[PDB]
C-alpha cells in the first residue's frame, strides 16, 4: 500500500524523497526511495513474479522490451496533460502507437571543460592529442571519461555517419545497422589510437573520471547534467560548450528522455498516476529535484521557459537537436551490451577493430 | 546469434529452463548445440563467485555416454552453455517413429543409461527431471543424457513446479510431498524408460491428471505377454512406490538379465635454431646388478627363444647371427659384457659389416631389428 | 646458356653432396602419429623416411605436408579435443590418405650423378627425397634444394659466368605471376591450412587491406604450434601464430624485378631462406620465386 | 661367419654350456667408451642436424634411452667409406 | 513418513558388548550414510561412527578408532553399532541420523543431516540396582522477618536415572523446584527437590514427600517435620 | 595495587538526565566486567546494572530496567551510565565495583570509592 | 582433526543475536547449524551457512567471512529458545561445536539463602550430607564456596542447577557437601557463602552443632 521508487544512484533521489514526504503529509501514504545497482537487470526478474517496485524511473530504450513481456501498464493521459508537454517527448515513448510512459526530462551529453586549465574549448576532435602533447608536460590530462560504457564513446564513433537502426516511417529497420560503415571504423580506430599512444587510460570508468574532474586532474570531460551538483561541490571553474566536430561533421549522441514506467502487476496504478500528474510534472515538483541534481531540459514547457536562461542547458538542448533520439524497439536491449562488449574488446587490445565491429554488426538486433 | 566462432540457426527443441538452439562453425562446419537460459525468468543469485564455482564444477565431468560441457559463456541478458550435438534426436521421438523395439537393443540402451546415471551418482548429482524426452541418440545408436545437474534449479524453487511442470514424469515421493528427492527418483525414472523401451507405451497415462497421479501412487501396472518373466520381475522390483524395496545399482547388477550382454567399458570400477632442442642422456646397454654367469644364461635363453645361431670365443664374447625370414641374406653382430663395478654389469652390442656381399635390405635397420626383439624379451 | 651448369651437374655427382656428419631419423610404421611430430620437434628435422617392419622396406615419407593434411582433415573444433590425432597411427592414417595416389619412395644411388637427382626432384614434385646406396641398402642423407644451391654457389667463379645472370627477372618469366595466394592478418590458421591442402604452395606472405607485406607465414612456422601444444586451437589469427618468434627476426626479405638474377641468388643463399617475394615501390605482391623454379631455369 | 676362424665352428643354440670352470672377470672397457656414453655431443650453436665427428673407437654400438611413453629410442652411428651417419630409430613397445 | 526407531538400549555392564540398531523406515540405507552421534548429559553433540554402503567406506573419530565396529544391513535397512570394550566415560544418549551428501544446487554441495531419531539412553555403571533412601530435610527454626521458609526432601544412593516425585498437599503444586540428578564419585546418583512455600502456611499445613521408583518397586513416604 | 576513581554527579534536578563514569588501570580491562550499585540511607545495598566483557549482555534490576542505560568504552578505559527519568526518592550514594574473578563469569563485588548523587 | 569454538550469550524476545564459529584450518562452505530443544532432537536450520534449509522460515540467516561462520537470528520468536550447534564436515572427520544456549532476558533478582542442618536419620547410617539452597536468582552464573570453620574446602561439593521456569525464568542451585560422622569432631560450624552478580555483600548462614 505504498510507493517504491528505484532510480540510479547518480540522480536526485532526495528531491523524490521530499516529494514523497509531501505526499505523506497530504494523504498519509509513505514513499520509500531505493537506489539498486543495475536496476534495468533487477527490474524484470521481480516484475515477472508480480512483486517489487510499483514505479520505475528509466529512459524509454528498455520500455519496449518491458512492454512486449506485459510488464508495463497502459497510461490514460488527458488532453491538457498532453498539451503541457512537448510533442516529441510523447513521440519518443510510443510503442506500436500506444503510450506507455510519462515523459519527465530530456538528457543530452555536452562537453564540460575546466576554465582554469583550458580557457578556450577546442572545436576539433583531432587536435585533442595535439593539446594533450602540451598538457602531459604540465601534469594534467586532456580528456578522461567513462570508456567502459558505450553511451559516452558513441558520439566519437557515430560522428562520421554511424547509426544504430534505420528510421524511415515509424519503424526501425533491424537489418540496416550502421556500425559496419567507414565512419564507425575510423571512430573506433581513433578510440583505440587514443589508448595505444598513451593519451587516455583504458581502465577509466565513471567514478575514476569523476574523481579526477573534481580534483582537477583533467582538462575536459564528457558527462551528463546530473553531475553538476558534484561539479559545484568541488568549486572547479567549469564551462559547458558544444561538442566539437569530427572531420567536418558534428557528433551524434543519444538523446535520452527520462520517463516514468508503471508496473502492470501493481494494484496502486491510480494513486501513482494521480501522484505523478499532480506533483511531479508541476512547477513546484521539478524544483525539489533540480535543487539536488539538475536533470537538464525538462518536458514541462512552463518551467522550461524560466529554465532556458542557463547557457549550459541551452548547449544541452543544442546537442540534443543536433543529436539522435534513441530507438524504443526491443532490439536495443541486445544492441547495448553488444556494443559495450565491442568497446571493451577494442579498448583492452584483445580484439581488433574489424573483428569487434563484425561482432557488433552480427549481434546487433538478435544475439 | 554469435558466440565464440559459432553462428546460430533454428531451434532444436523447447525446454522449460531455456530454448535449445543449434550452432554452426563458420569455417569447419561443425555443429554445436547450445542451451540458452533466460536470466529474466529464473535467477536465484547474482554473485559471480557462484558462477565461477559452477564453471569449475561442471567442466570436469567427462563420460562417454554423458553429453560433455565445453564452456559456460556469460552474458548480461542470457546464460549460454555449449553442449555437443547429436543427429539421432530424442528417444521419445524414436519410440513414436518405430513403436516396439527389440529386447537386445533396449538392453543396450538401458545399460548405457544406467552407466550414465551411476556415474552421476558417483559424482553426487541426481537428475530429478529424467524422461525419454531428455535422453538423446547419436549416429551410432547410443544413449546420451542431456542435463545431469540442471534439474537442481527446478528442485531449488518449489516442489509444486515439479508436479505441475512435469505431470507425466513425477516421482511418488515428490507428489506425496517429500521436499528432497534422491537417487530413488533416478531408479524409478530409469524403470519408466526401460518400460518405454520394452513396450513403447507409457506405464501411467490418464486423461484426467489427478487420476494420473492416483495411478502413479497405485503400484499396479499393465503387463503384456511379449516379455519374459525375468525382466518383468526386475521391473516389479524396480518400480516399487516405496523406496525401501526399490532396487539399487548393485541390485540391478546382481540380476540375471543385466549380466547377459555386458560391455566391460561401461563401469569404471571393477568391484561393486628456431625450434627447441632438448638433450638426452643416452644409455649404451643394460645395467644389471646380478651375477655375470646368470646374465649370460639369461641372454643365452633369450637368443635361444629368438632362434639365433651363435658361437663363443670367450664366455663373455657372444657372436650371434640370424637369417631373415623374408630377406635371403644374413646379419652378423657380437655381444660383449662389461664390468663397470663389482655390483652392476653392462651388456654391449657390436655389429660387424658385410665385407663382399651386396646384401638386400638395410644393414643398420636390420641391426636395430636384431635388438628391438631382444630388449622386449630381456625387459631390463 | 645452361651448358655450363648442365655439364657441371652431369660431371659432379651427388656423392659430394652428403656432409661429414648428419643426424638421420626413421620412424616405425606401427607408431602413433601424435608422438612422431613431437619427436620431429625434439630432433628439429623436417623429414623422416618411414620403415615398415612387416615388409622390410622403406614404405614412405612423413613430413610437415602430412602434418598439414592430418590437421586439416581430422580437425572438428577448437573446443572439441582432437582424439583422432591421438588414436590414429602411421599405417592407419596412410591407408586412408594413400587410397587414390599410390606413390612409392623414390630415391637415387649416391654412385649416380646430380643432374638425374635434380630432374627427379623437379619431375616428381618432391622437396626432400633421400638416397639409398644399392650395395648397402641403408639411407644416408635427406637432400634439400637449399643444400643444392649452397653447393652450386661455391663453384661459380669461372669465365662463362654472365650467360643469363646479367639479365633481369621480369623478362625471363622466372617465378609464378599468373596466380598468387594471399591471406590477411585477420584470417585464421584454418583457411591457410585449407589453401595449403588445396594448392601445392609452401608459404603465404600476409598483407594488409592495402597489400603491404608486414610479416611472412610458412609451413615451418606451423610446427611450433604443436611444440607449445596449441595444435588444438587453430581458430586464432595468424598474427598471434607469428608472434612465436617476434623477438628474433628483422622483417621480410623483399626483392625487385629490375635487380639481376645473380644478386637474388646471392641474397638467397646468404640468408638461408627458401623463397622470396617480388614487390614494387608501392609494396604490392606480384608473385613468389622459389628454389624449384630457379633450379628449373638452371636445369634447362 | 664364414670369414671367421672360431674355436667352435658349430653355431648351434642347443649346444650351450654355462658350466665352465673359468670364473675370470670380463675385460675392462676403455675410457673413451666411458666418455662417449657419459656425454653425448648435442651442438646448439650450429644447426641441430649438424654434429661433431664421432670417435673411431665406437662405431657399431647401440645407444638406448629411457622410456617416458611406450616408445623405444635407440640409435647407432653407422660408418660409410668416408661419410658418417647417425640413424635415429623410434619404435613403439 | 520417515521415522528412525532405535532399539537395544537400556543398561549394560562395563566390559560387555552391546549392539544397538536403527530401523531406517521411509528411505533407503544403501545410498545415504547413517551417522551416530553422542550426546552426554550437560555436554554437546559428539560424532562417533559412520558407514557409507554405496562405496563401502567407513569413518571413525579419533577417540573411538578401532574399537566400535559399525555394520549396515541393506536387506533390512538397519545399522548395527557393535560396541566393544566400552569404558565408563561412554554414558550418553545415542541419536541416529541420516546424511545427505548430494548437490541440491549447482553451487552448494549440501553436507548436512536431515532426519534425526529419538535416541535411546545407555547407562554404564559398575553398581547394580539399589533401593532409594529418602531423608527428611529439616528447615531452620530461625528466620528473617517477613521471609518465606523453603522445605524439601533429599534422596541419595538410588538407581536408575528416571525418578517421579509427589507431595501430599495436592496434585497441583506452586513454587516447585525439581533439580537434575548429579553423578557423585561413588558411581550412584543423588537428587534434591525443594518447594517454595509461605512461612505462615507452615504452621497449619503438613507436607509428605512421595518417592516413586517404578523399576525398583519402592514407594516410600517421608513426613517432613520442623525440628532443631 | 589497583586504582579506582569516579567522576560526575551532583545536585541535579529530578526527572532530567545525568551521566556517570568509572575507570581503572594497571591491568587488562577487556577480560573483566564492571557493575554499579546503590546504597540508600536507612536501607541496605541494592544492585543497579552490569556490563559484560565484549557487549554480550546488559542486565538491570526490577526498578531500573526501563530507565537506566549502562555502556562501556574500550579506548578510553571508561564506562558510562545514562540515567534517564530520575525519581526524587532514588537519591543515594552510587558505587562502582571491580570484579576479581579471572577467566570466569562469576562476580566478586567490592566497592573502592563512590560519589554522592543527590537529586533535588 | 580440528576443533570448533562458538560464543555464548543471552538476549530478549525479538533481539538480533549472532553466533560465531571459528574454524581451525582452512575449510569450505560446509558448515551447518542444529537447533536442539532440551529433551528433543536437533532440528536443522541452515545447511551450508549461506542458504536456508526448507521448512523453518527466513528468520534464521547466516553469512560466511573466511573461516568465521556466523548465524544471525533476527526477530527472535518466543518459541526459539534452544541450544544451537556448529558443525564442520568439510575435512572428513565430523566435529561439532561446543554448543551455545540462548536465555531469555530477565531483571536481576537477589538470591534467597537457605541453610539446612543434617537430619538424625542419616547420622546413624554414617553417610550425612549437608546442602545449602539458592532460590530465584538471575543470572545463572553463581559461585558458591564452603568456608567451614573458616577453611575453604573444595573437591567434595557438587552442584546441580536446574533450567529456567516457563513463567518466572528463575534458576535454582543445590550444592551438596557430603561428609562422614567422624568428621564432625573437628569442624563445629559450617558456612555456605555465595557471591552473586546482584548481591553486593556476600552473606552466609551458619548453624552451630548440637541444637
Ligand atoms: N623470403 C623470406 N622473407 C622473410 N622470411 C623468410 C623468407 N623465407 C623464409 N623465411 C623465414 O624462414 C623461416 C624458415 O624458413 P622456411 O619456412 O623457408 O623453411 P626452411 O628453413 O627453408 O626449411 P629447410 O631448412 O628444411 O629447407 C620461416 O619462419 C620464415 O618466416
Ligand atoms: C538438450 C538437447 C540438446 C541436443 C543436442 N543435440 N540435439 C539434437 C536434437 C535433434 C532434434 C531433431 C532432430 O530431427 C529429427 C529427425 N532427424 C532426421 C531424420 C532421421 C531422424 C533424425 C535431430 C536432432 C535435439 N536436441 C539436441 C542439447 C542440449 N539440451
Ligand atoms: N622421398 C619421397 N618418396 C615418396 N613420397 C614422398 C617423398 N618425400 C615426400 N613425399 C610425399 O610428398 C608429399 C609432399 O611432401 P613435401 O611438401 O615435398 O614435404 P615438405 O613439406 O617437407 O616440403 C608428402 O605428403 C609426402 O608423403
Ligand atoms: N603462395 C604461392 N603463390 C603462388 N605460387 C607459389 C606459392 N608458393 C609456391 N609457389 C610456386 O610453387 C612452385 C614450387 O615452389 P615450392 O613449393 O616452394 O618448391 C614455384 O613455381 C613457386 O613459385
Ligand atoms: O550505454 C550505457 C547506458 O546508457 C544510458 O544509460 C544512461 C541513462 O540514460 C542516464 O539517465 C544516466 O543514468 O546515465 C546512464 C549511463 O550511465 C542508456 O539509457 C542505457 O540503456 C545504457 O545501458
Amino acid at each position: 500500500g505504498k510507493l517504491v521508487i528505484w532510480i540510479n544512484g547518480d540522480k536526485g533521489y532526495n528531491g523524490l524523497a521530499e516529494v514523497g514526504k509531501k505526499f505523506e503529509k497530504d494523504t498519509g501514504i509513505k514513499v520509500t526511495v531505493e537506489h539498486p545497482d543495475k536496476l534495468e537487470e533487477k527490474f524484470p526478474q521481480v516484475a515477472a513474479t508480480g512483486d517489487g517496485p510499483d514505479i520505475i524511473f528509466w529512459a524509454h530504450d528498455r520500455f519496449g522490451g518491458y512492454a512486449q513481456s506485459g510488464l508495463l501498464a497502459e497510461i490514460t493521459p488527458a488532453a491538457a496533460f498532453q498539451d503541457k508537454l512537448y510533442p516529441f517527448t510523447w513521440d519518443a515513448v510510443r510503442y506500436n502507437g500506444k503510450l506507455i510512459a510519462y515523459p519527465i526530462a530530456v538528457e543530452a551529453l555536452s562537453l564540460i571543460y575546466n576554465k582554469d586549465l583550458l580557457p578556450n574549448p577546442p572545436k576539433t576532435w583531432e587536435e585533442i592529442p595535439a593539446l594533450d602533447k602540451e598538457l602531459k608536460a604540465k601534469g594534467k590530462s586532456a580528456l578522461m571519461f567513462n570508456l567502459q560504457e558505450p553511451y559516452f564513446t558513441w558520439p566519437l564513433i557515430a560522428a562520421d555517419g554511424g547509426y544504430a537502426f534505420k528510421y524511415e516511417n515509424g519503424k526501425y529497420d533491424i537489418k540496416d545497422v550502421g556500425v559496419d560503415n567507414a565512419g564507425a571504423k575510423a571512430g573506433l580506430t581513433f578510440l583505440v589510437d587514443l589508448i595505444k599512444n598513451k593519451h587516455m587510460n583504458a581502465d577509466t570508468d565513471y567514478s575514476i573520471a569523476e574523481a579526477a574532474f573534481n580534483k582537477g586532474e583533467t582538462a575536459m570531460t564528457i558527462n551528463g547534467p546530473w553531475a553538476w551538483s558534484n561539479i559545484d561541490t568541488s568549486a572547479v571553474n567549469y564551462g559547458v560548450t558544444v561538442l566539437p566536430t569530427f572531420k567536418g561533421q558534428p557528433s551524434k549522441p543519444f538523446v535520452g528522455v527520462l520517463s516514468a514506467g508503471i508496473n502492470a502487476a501493481s494494484p496502486n496504478k491510480e494513486l501513482a498516476k494521480e501522484f505523478l500528474e499532480n506533483y511531479l510534472l508541476t512547477d513546484e515538483g521539478l524544483e525539489a529535484v533540480n535543487k539536488d541534481k539538475p536533470l537538464g531540459a525538462v518536458a514541462l514547457k512552463s518551467y522550461e521557459e524560466e529554465l532556458a536562461k542557463d547557457p549550459r542547458i541551452a548547449a544541452t538542448m543544442e546537442n540534443a537537436q543536433k543529436g539522435e533520439i534513441m530507438p524504443n524497439i526491443p532490439q536495443m536491449s541486445a544492441f547495448w551490451y553488444a556494443v559495450r562488449t565491442a568497446v571493451i574488446n577494442a579498448a583492452s587490445g584483445r580484439q581488433t577493430v574489424d573483428e569487434a565491429l563484425k561482432d557488433a554488426q552480427t549481434n546487433a538486433a538478435e544475439f | 546469434v554469435k558466440i565464440g566462432h559459432y553462428i546460430l540457426g533454428d531451434t532444436l527443441g523447447v525446454g522449460t529452463f531455456g530454448k535449445v538452439k543449434v550452432g554452426k562453425h563458420e569455417l569447419t562446419g561443425h555443429k554445436v548445440a547450445v542451451k540458452i537460459l533466460n536470466r529474466q525468468k529464473i535467477r536465484s543469485l547474482d554473485v559471480v563467485g557462484k558462477i565461477r564455482r559452477e564453471i569449475q564444477n561442471l567442466k570436469l565431468f567427462r563420460h562417454p555416454h554423458i553429453i560433455k560441457l565445453y564452456q559456460v559463456i556469460s552474458t548480461p541478458s542470457d546464460i549460454f552453455m555449449v553442449m555437443e550435438y547429436v543427429s539421432g534426436g530424442e528417444l521419445f521421438d524414436y519410440i513414436c517413429k518405430n513403436g516396439r523395439l527389440d529386447e537386445k537393443e533396449s538392453r543396450r540402451l538401458f545399460q548405457q543409461i544406467l552407466s550414465g546415471v551411476d556415474y552421476c551418482h558417483r559424482h553426487m548429482v541426481v537428475h530429478r527431471d529424467l524422461k525419454p524426452e531428455n535422453v538423446l541418440l547419436d549416429a551410432h545408436m547410443n544413449a546420451k543424457i542431456a542435463d545431469f545437474g540442471l534439474s537442481n534449479m527446478m528442485s531449488d524453487g518449489e516442489f509444486l513446479r515439479t508436479s505441475c511442470g512435469s505431470p507425466n514424469y513425477a516421482a511418488p515421493e515428490v507428489i506425496s510431498g517429500r521436499l528432497y528427492a534422491g537417487p530413488e527418483v533416478d531408479i524409478w525414472s530409469s524403470g519408466v524408460i526401460l518400460y518405454a523401451l520394452l513396450c513403447g507405451t507409457l506405464p501411467f497415462d490418464d486423461d484426467h491428471v489427478p487420476t494420473l497421479f492416483k495411478k502413479i501412487c497405485d503400484g499396479i501396472f499393465y503387463t503384456p505377454q511379449y516379455l519374459n518373466p525375468s525382466v518383468i520381475s526386475l521391473l516389479k522390483h524396480m518400480l516399487q512406490v516405496d523406496p525401501m524395496k526399490r532396487a539399487t545399482i548393485k541390485d540391478i547388477r546382481e540380476h540375471e538379465w543385466f549380466k547377459q550382454d555386458l560391455p566391460k567399458y561401461l563401469f569404471p570400477e571393477d568391484p561393486s635454431k628456431h625450434q627447441g632442442v632438448r638433450k638426452a642422456k643416452w644409455h649404451l646397454g643394460i645395467r644389471s646388478q646380478s651375477r655375470p654367469n646368470d646374465i649370460m644364461a639369461e641372454v643365452c635363453r633369450a637368443i635361444k627363444q629368438l632362434d639365433y645361431e651363435w658361437k663363443v670365443v670367450n664366455p663373455y664374447y657372444l657372436r650371434v647371427r640370424r637369417k631373415n625370414p623374408v630377406t635371403s641374406t644374413y646379419s652378423k653382430m657380437s655381444l660383449q659384457l662389461y664390468q663397470v663395478d663389482s655390483r652392476t654389469y653392462l651388456l654391449d652390442f657390436r655389429s660387424i659389416d658385410d665385407e663382399l656381399t651386396p646384401r638386400p635390405g638395410s644393414h643398420t635397420i636390420e641391426f636395430f631389428e636384431m635388438c628391438a626383439n631382444l630388449i622386449k624379451i630381456l625387459a631390463q | 646458356n645452361n651448358s655450363v651448369y648442365t655439364s657441371f651437374m652431369k660431371s659432379h655427382r651427388c656423392y659430394d653432396l652428403i656432409p661429414t656428419s648428419s643426424k638421420l631419423v626413421v620412424f616405425d610404421t606401427s607408431l602413433q602419429v601424435k608422438k612422431a611430430f613431437f619427436a620431429l620437434v625434439t630432433n628439429g628435422v623436417r623429414a623422416a623416411p618411414l620403415w615398415d617392419s612387416k615388409k622390410q622396406s622403406f614404405v614412405g615419407m612423413l613430413t610437415i605436408t602430412d602434418f598439414i593434411n592430418i590437421l586439416h582433415r581430422y580437425y572438428k573444433s577448437a573446443l572439441v579435443q582432437i582424439y583422432e590425432l591421438e588414436e590414429h597411427k602411421i599405417e592407419t592414417w596412410r591407408e586412408v590418405y594413400l587410397q587414390d595416389s599410390f606413390k612409392p619412395l623414390v630415391c637415387i644411388s649416391p654412385n649416380a650423378s646430380l643432374f638425374d637427382a635434380v630432374s627427379s626432384l623437379i619431375r616428381n614434385k618432391i622437396h626432400r627425397l633421400p638416397v639409398i646406396d644399392p650395395e648397402s641398402g641403408n639411407t644416408l642423407y635427406i637432400l634439400t634444394h637449399k643444400r643444392i644451391l649452397k653447393f652450386l654457389k661455391l663453384f661459380i667463379t669461372e669465365f662463362p659466368k654472365p650467360e643469363f645472370m646479367s639479365k633481369s627477372l621480369e623478362e625471363l618469366q622466372i617465378g609464378t605471376y599468373a596466380n598468387i595466394a594471399m591471406v590477411r592478418t585477420t584470417t585464421p590458421v584454418y583457411v591457410a591450412l585449407g589453401i595449403f591442402v588445396q594448392h601445392r604452395v609452401s608459404a603465404l606472405p600476409v598483407v594488409d587491406e592495402k597489400g603491404r607485406v608486414v610479416d611472412i607465414y610458412s609451413k615451418f612456422d606451423v610446427i611450433n604450434l604443436a611444440a607449445e601444444k596449441t595444435y588444438n586451437n587453430l581458430d586464432v589469427s595468424v598474427t598471434k601464430a607469428l608472434q612465436h618468434r617476434s623477438h628474433y627476426f628483422e622483417g621480410v626479405l623483399k626483392c625487385y624485378l629490375h635487380e639481376t638474377l645473380e644478386t637474388i641468388i646471392n641474397r638467397l643463399v646468404e640468408a638461408e631462406v627458401h623463397r622470396l617475394v617480388v614487390v614494387d615501390e608501392n609494396d604490392v605482391v606480384k608473385g613468389i620465386v622459389s628454389l624449384s623454379d630457379i633450379l628449373q631455369a638452371l636445369v634447362l | 661367419d664364414l670369414s671367421s676362424s672360431p674355436p667352435g665352428p658349430y653355431g648351434q643354440e642347443m649346444y650351450a654350456f654355462r658350466s665352465a670352470a673359468r670364473f675370470k672377470s670380463p675385460p675392462i672397457l676403455p675410457p673413451h667408451l666411458l666418455q662417449v656414453i657419459l656425454n653425448k655431443d648435442t651442438n646448439i650453436s650450429c644447426d641441430p642436424a649438424l654434429l661433431p665427428e664421432p670417435n673411431h673407437v665406437m662405431l657399431n654400438h647401440l645407444y638406448a634411452l629411457s622410456i617416458k611413453d611406450s616408445v623405444m629410442v635407440l640409435s647407432a652411428t653407422h660408418r660409410y667409406k668416408k661419410k658418417y651417419v647417425t640413424t635415429l630409430l623410434y619404435k613403439p613397445i | 513418513e520417515v521415522q528412525l526407531v532405535e532399539s537395544g538400549g537400556g543398561l549394560v555392564q562395563p566390559g560387555g558388548s552391546l549392539r544397538l540398531s536403527c530401523a531406517a523406515s521411509g528411505f533407503n540405507i544403501y545410498y545415504y550414510s547413517i551417522h551416530w552421534v553422542r550426546q552426554a548429559p550437560g555436554k554437546g553433540l559428539e560424532w562417533v561412527a559412520s558407514i557409507y554402503p554405496y562405496s563401502g567406506s567407513t569413518s571413525y573419530a579419533d577417540s573411538v578408532k578401532g574399537r566400535f565396529t559399525i555394520s549396515a544391513d541393506t536387506s533390512k535397512n538397519t545399522a548395527y553399532l557393535q560396541m566393544n570394550s566400552l569404558r565408563a566415560e561412554d554414558t550418553a544418549v545415542y541419536y541416529c541420523a541420516r546424511y545427505y551428501p548430494y548437490f541440491i544446487s549447482y553451487y552448494s554441495k549440501m553436507e548436512a543431516m536431515d532426519y534425526w531419531g529419538q535416541g535411546t539412553l545407555v547407562t554404564v555403571s559398575s553398581a547394580s540396582t539399589k533401593g532409594p533412601s529418602v531423608f527428611p530435610l529439616a528447615p531452620s527454626s530461625k528466620s528473617t522477618s517477613g521471609g518465606t521458609a523453603a522445605l524439601g526432601c533429599l534422596v541419595k544412593d538410588y538407581f536408575p536415572e528416571p525418578v517421579t516425585v509427589s507431595w501430599n498437599s495436592g496434585a497441583l503444586t506452586s513454587g516447585v523446584h525439581t533439580f537434575p540428578a548429579v553423578l557423585q564419585s561413588s558411581g550412584l546418583y543423588s537428587l534434591s527437590s525443594v518447594v517454595t512455600v509461605p512461612s505462615s502456611s507452615l504452621g497449619t499445613q503438613t507436607y509428605i514427600c512421595n518417592v516413586n521408583h517404578k523399576p525398583s518397586n519402592t514407594k516410600v513416604d517421608k513426613k517432613v517435620e520442623p525440628k532443631s | 595495587q589497583v586504582q579506582l576513581q569516579e567522576s560526575g554527579g551532583g545536585l541535579v534536578q529530578p526527572g532530567g538526565s545525568l551521566r556517570l563514569s568509572c575507570a581503572a588501570s594497571g591491568r587488562t580491562i577487556s577480560r573483566y566486567a564492571m557493575s554499579w550499585f546503590r546504597q540508600a540511607p536507612g536501607k541496605e545495598r541494592e544492585f543497579v546494572a552490569v556490563a559484560r566483557r565484549s557487549g554480550d549482555g546488559a542486565f538491570y534490576a526490577d526498578s531500573v530496567q526501563g530507565r537506566f542505560t549502562v555502556s562501556r568504552d574500550d579506548a578510553k578505559n571508561t564506562v558510562y551510565l545514562q540515567m534517564n527519568s530520575l525519581k526524587p526518592e532514588d537519591t543515594a550514594v552510587y558505587y562502582c565495583a571491580i570484579d576479581s574473578d579471572t577467566f570466569y563469569s562469576g562476580s566478586y563485588d567490592y566497592w573502592g570509592q563512590g560519589t554522592q548523587v543527590t537529586v533535588s | 582433526q580440528m576443533t570448533q569454538s562458538p560464543s555464548s550469550l543471552s538476549a530478549s524476545v525479538g533481539d538480533r543475536v549472532t553466533i560465531t564459529c571459528r574454524a581451525s584450518q582452512s575449510v569450505s562452505s560446509a558448515v551447518a547449524w542444529y537447533q536442539q530443544k532440551p529433551g528433543k532432537a536437533p532440528k536443522l536450520l541452515i545447511y551450508s551457512a549461506s542458504s536456508l534449509y526448507s521448512g523453518v522460515p527466513s528468520r534464521f540467516s547466516g553469512s560466511r567471512s573466511g573461516t568465521d561462520f556466523t548465524l544471525t537470528i533476527s526477530s527472535l520468536q518466543p518459541e526459539d529458545f534452544a541450544t544451537y550447534y556448529c558443525q564442520q564436515s568439510s575435512s572428513g572427520p565430523i566435529t561439532f561445536g561446543q554448543g551455545t544456549k540462548v536465555e531469555i532476558k530477565r531483571t536481576v533478582a537477589a538470591p534467597s539463602v537457605f541453610i539446612f542442618p543434617p537430619s538424625d536419620s542419616q547420622l546413624k547410617s554414617g553417610t550425612a550430607s549437608v546442602v545449602c539452597l539458592l532460590n530465584n536468582f538471575y543470572p545463572r552464573e553463581a559461585k558458591v564456596q564452603w568456608k567451614v570453620d573458616n577453611a575453604l574446602q573444595s573437591g567434595n561439593s557438587q552442584e546441580s542447577v536446574t533450567e529456567q521456569d516457563s513463567k518466572d525464568s528463575t534458576y535454582s542451585l543445590s550444592s551438596t557437601l557430603t561428609l562422614s560422622k567422624a568428621d564432625y569432631e573437628k569442624h563445629k560450624v559450617y558456612a555456605c557463602e555465595v557471591t552473586h552478580q546482584g548481591l553486593s555483600s556476600p552473606v552466609t548462614k551458619s548453624f552451630n552443632r548440637g541444637e
